[PDB]
């Protein structure tokens, strides 16, 4: 074999404890990024706590594009495909910012006789790739964990 | 001639 | 080497630090940021004359010619028969007498002229009886203006003003035009309306010559504490095309009215607009637009309001769309739509939330039912964690009650019925455990890891008939890779599908020495217990298959280096005895400038048949599915030519879908774009076969007068089927 079960978390240890910072905090990506690092045993604080000694992950851009992805022979839309970019960044304190990202890319037939069905599957499948970039985010981290023990190297 | 720019808060 | 540097190489940089104390030196001349050098001066006392192959240098301006004059309190200044320079910036010209007043700001010239170009590079130049440069307003200000394009004037004006900066400014915007089968040749002219530093509009005459009138399109752009939108009103009085294809009408206008709007506000209120709407159906195959497009079945017409905190949001809305098919001409609204959510984390081991919302249901016709739907969904789960695996246990109730009306009409022509008061209620149970295992590799390169990620999910929900619900709101369901494990098969509300299944799935993980994801595979099926029903199961499959292993997909992402990237997916359905569609693209991609990517894309005849509209399994234009190549390229050839070129291909036609070249040469003192498209732009319902638009569009800049600097990325863009960036 050589397979075993994982042995560390999924985020580093020296990320147990951090700081979400973004400026739209109600948001749908803030609420994913929330859930994924609490479902990962993270404990956030607020922005403004004296807690200096912890990490920062900052959220920023995020945008959705809806395209044409497929057209029938008459040149009306076949399929849309729907790609979202999350951009974040993290501050470890007292070193180096480390910027990452989420891309993730999702498809859907259009139906002009069923459009507020196709409009109510559209807002399905924006929320579940919320949750794709959060997990996205999440698997990023020990990468950062990496670069820092590379740059104190 | 005119010229286009983005938008932002005044000041 | 690069643009940017071919052009700074004949812009003077300052030799001199940046700043009062004065220097003179003289055989018995060169004097001091402003520096004078001359073979002759005469000082009197403030002022100076200046003779014999006058040089005057600046931290803005080199001035040169026969004679220079100045009042040295003032630092008020004439040269005579000069040429003059911009240092930091790209312009230069010539002037009978050229005069530095208003302590520096106002730079006049008698006679002037003016350009961007280079030394002796003289493609174009501004010509004015007087011209007036003001450092404060980034302005050029011509009198008895002449545009020249080599020695000869393409233009006149008594005024003219250029502006020469990144300031904004009103005025006309430099003009384009296009060539296009639908509306012969076509011109615009946009003047920009500077309004506040927060709002602007712009006015564009958009004349058509097959058409005989001109369309005037109206943009306004605003930013605001509710956020940002755009609104563009596009109006054509008459159309002498239109009048032809529909003589018998009233009046022959076309019209777009779009707004786009989007905002949070106090970080709590949440704002949206996306609203289109447009005289007639065939706008958008008549008339290429910014938001539209031929490609599109119906206009959107969207409002929300919504206030959201971290535990709590409420949403009101409207839906509401207009669809362009003859087809059918029903359409169902939300009229308003209210959404809640409410979470509660922690309720001892439980985490808990609660789903509801209020919608009324309106049709564009008079016939069909109308209903109100309240549904309230409280959610509790479980989760459990370690490091190697987790497991999370759900329970719901889909609690719904729907009030209908206008039944009358439909109940005649079915023999299934629509009831006037339903209630559904349905307990949903879900279970859903992970593990992940690690691997080191000693195959592929030192340090890389590799990590297998079992998932397997169950879920149950109980049968209830729902044919007694007419479908307001419930499109099929996708099913991709991540789409295995939905607790839906349906979008809405309207149907729920008994479930009876265990999702399983696996993907695996290439991690390198610097625990960067290299690689992702993931294969996975859904494994049905009992036949999943609703109790109006008319859709229509090519196998009698109810349980078992029905429903396959799969997907792949390969970073084969920070340039390449493969992405792939496919779902198969083995009630269609097929593959149900599937995609694939390859990219390398070194720059914005230097891409090309590979794409493919596949939906089987069965799969049409089976979750589309039942007339596209008997119309020729949807019958056959989707197998479409594409390839999209961009790149640069020397350091002054862009080349971007898209083509997209049907398979089965044996048929071009789209095909783009856009070709933009990107000089120092100019560019010019040429840009082509060959589009699919309808059918021909008397012969039966596809119609194509032609359209060339030809764009022409000034440069050096700006920051605005080889066209690669908006190019990419231009066509139906846009590009997407993969890696």
């Amino acid at each position: 074999c050589g397979w075993h079960l994982r042995d560390t978390t999924q985020v580093p240890s020296t990320m147990k404890v951090m700081i979400l910072d973004s400026g739209d905090p109600n948001g749908p990506l803030s609420r994913a990024v929330r859930n994924q690092l609490r479902l990962n045993g993270v404990e956030l604080l607020d922005k403004e706590t004296t807690r200096k000694d912890v990490p920062s992950l900052r959220l920023g851009k995020v945008s959705i594009a809806k395209d044409t992805a497929s057209v029938f022979r008459n040149g009306q839309t076949a399929e849309y495909q729907m790609i979202m970019t999350v951009n974040a960044t993290v501050l470890i304190p007292g070193r180096d910012i480390y910027p990452i990202s989420a891309k993730v890319f999702r498809s859907f037939f259009d139906n002009p006789q069923m459009a507020l069905a196709k409009d109510n599957e559209q807002d399905m499948i924006v929320k579940e790739m919320y949750d794709r970039a959060a997990e996205q985010l999440i698997r990023k981290l020990p990468s950062i964990r990496a670069a820092d023990i590379r740059s104190d190297e | 001639c005119g010229l286009k720019g983005p938008l932002y808060f005044p000041p | 080497a690069d643009l940017a540097s071919q052009c700074m190489l004949g812009v003077p940089s300052y030799d001199r630090p940046l700043v009062l104390p004065v220097t003179i030196n003289a055989d018995h001349v060169d004097i001091m940021n402003s520096r004078l050098q001359a073979d002759e001066v005469q000082l009197h006392q403030r002022t100076v004359d200046a003779l014999g192959n006058v040089h005057y240098d600046d931290n803005q301006v080199i001035l040169k010619g026969p004679k220079g004059w100045a009042n040295l309190n003032t630092k008020d200044t004439n040269v005579w028969e000069g040429d003059y320079q911009m240092v930091g910036r790209q312009g230069r010209g010539k002037a009978d007498l050229m005069k530095q007043r208003g302590e520096n700001r106002y730079t006049i010239l008698d006679n002037g002229s003016f350009t961007s170009c280079l030394p002796g590079s003289d493609t174009w130049s501004v010509v004015g009886s007087e011209i007036i440069h003001d450092r404060e307003e980034q302005v050029a200000e011509i009198w008895n203006a002449r545009f020249k394009v080599g020695p000869v004037p393409i233009f006149y004006s008594p005024y003219l003003q250029l502006p020469v900066g990144d300031k904004r400014r009103s005025g006309f915007l430099i003009p384009n035009a296009k060539y296009t089968t639908t509306n012969y040749f076509e011109f615009y002219l946009p003047y920009y309306w500077n309004i506040a530093p927060n709002m602007d509009a712009t006015i564009t005459p958009h004349y058509m010559h097959r058409r005989g009138n001109i369309m005037w399109e109206n943009e306004f752009r605003y930013l605001s504490q509710a956020g940002a939108g755009l609104m563009e009103l596009d109006y054509l009085p008459s159309d002498k095309v239109y009048e032809d294809e529909h003589p018998n009408d009233d009046s022959s206008r076309r019209w777009l009215f779009y707004w786009n709007h989007s905002g949070v506000m106090d970080q709590v209120w949440r704002f949206n607009v996306d609203y289109t709407k447009v005289s007639d159906p065939s706008y958008f195959n008549d008339f290429d637009n910014k938001y539209g497009s031929s490609t599109d079945g119906y206009a959107t017409q969207k409002f929300s309001v919504g206030y959201a905190v971290q535990n709590f949001n409420a949403t009101v809305s409207t839906k509401q769309f207009q669809v362009f098919s003859e087809q059918n001409t029903s359409s169902y609204s939300a009229e308003p739509q209210l959404d809640v959510n409410y979470y509660q984390n922690d309720v001892g081991p439980f985490d808990t939330r609660i789903y509801g919302q209020a919608v009324h249901f309106v049709n564009t016709r008079d016939d069909m039912p109308e209903a109100t739907r309240v549904h309230l969904e409280p959610t509790i789960n479980l989760p459990l964690s370690n490091n190697w695996g987790s497991i999370n246990t759900e329970a719901k109730l889909l609690a719904t009650h729907y009030q209908q009306t206008n039944l009358d009409w439909y109940n005649s022509r079915n023999t299934t019925k629509l009831d006037e008061s339903v209630n559904r209620v349905m307990p949903q149970f879900k279970v859903d455990g992970k593990m992940v295992f690690e691997r080191d590799m000693e195959m592929l390169a030192p340090g890389y890891t590799q990590t297998l990620e079992p998932r397997a999910q169950y879920l149950y929900v109980p049968y209830r008939d729902q044919s007694d619900i007419y479908n307001y709101d419930s499109s099929l369901l996708q099913s991709d890779y991540s789409g295995l494990f939905r607790d839906r098969t349906y979008g809405g509300l309207d149907r729920i599908a008994s479930a009876n299944q265990v999702t399983t799935g696996v993907t695996s993980r290439i991690y390198d020495d610097a625990a960067v994801e290299r690689f992702n595979i993931s294969v996975g099926q859904i494994y049905y217990f009992t036949e999943s029903r609703t109790g109006d199961d008319n859709i229509t499959w090519e196998n009698d298959d109810k349980t078992g292993s029905l429903v396959w997909a799969g997907d792949t992402y390969w970073r084969i280096s920070e340039r390449w990237g493969l992405r792939g997916g496919i779902q198969y359905d083995t009630r269609l005895d097929n593959v149900a569609t599937s995609n694939s693209s390859i990219e390398y991609r070194r720059d914005e400038d230097r891409l090309v990517q590979l794409n493919y894309r596949y939906a089987s005849p069965e799969y049409i048949q089976a979750t589309l509209p039942k007339y596209y399994s008997t119309a020729e234009q949807y019958k056959n599915g989707i197998s479409q190549v594409g390839a999209v390229a961009s790149w640069p050839i020397a350091d002054r030519w862009s080349i971007v070129g898209a083509y997209y291909y049907d398979t089965n036609a044996n048929k071009q879908a789209d095909s783009m070249l856009g070709v933009q040469y990107s000089s120092c003192c100019y560019a010019i774009r040429v840009g082509y498209e060959r589009k699919l732009n309808g059918w021909d319902n008397d012969k039966q076969h596809a119609v194509y638009d032609n359209a060339i569009g030809f764009n022409i800049e000034l440069r050096g007068l700006s920051s605005n600097y080889l066209g690669t990325q908006e190019m990419l863009r231009s066509n139906i089927l846009p590009y997407q960036n993969t890696l």
